């Protein structure tokens, strides 16, 4: 549904302010427009299963953040 | 070059926010395509 | 930055791999809810 592609490209923009945020990297060298297209070619599996990656990584950078380890 | 420094208190609660909208929106994802695949098993 | 430490270079380092593998699944994501189709 449009919905749903809306909320990701919501989360999109969110991992780039995060991005901005954390890095160091001093035209943002360190993100790779050819890594980023493989990177959507070959990511296994079905939107489910990539969803509850993202989750499970999601809440592994909310536990340093909220905690410092 | 000369390595990484501390992130600043204000960057990190800066981060920690928006990673509660991340949270969030993963979470109601997750439930809807949970629904999606649950409802065809069912 | 009320009540809040810095963050450690160690913790901003691991945050930021995790961050850039994030980014790359959800452009995966993206795609993948694009092109979706029942049968």
């Amino acid at each position: 549904s449009p919905d749903l592609l809306s909320e990701v490209s919501e989360m999109k923009q969110d991992l780039i302010k995060m991005t901005a945020i954390l890095t160091t990297d001093v035209k943002a060298g360190s993100i790779k427009v050819k890594e980023l297209v493989k990177a959507a070619e070959e990511e296994p599996g079905e939107p489910f299963e990539i969803v509850e990656r993202v989750k499970e990584d999601l809440e592994k950078v909310n536990e340093i953040l909220r905690s410092g380890t | 070059g000369f390595g990484t420094s501390p992130l600043t208190p204000s960057a990190r609660i800066s981060a920690l926010n928006i990673v509660g909208d991340l949270l969030r929106k993963v979470g109601a994802l997750e439930s809807k395509l949970a629904a999606c695949r649950n409802f065809a098993k069912d």
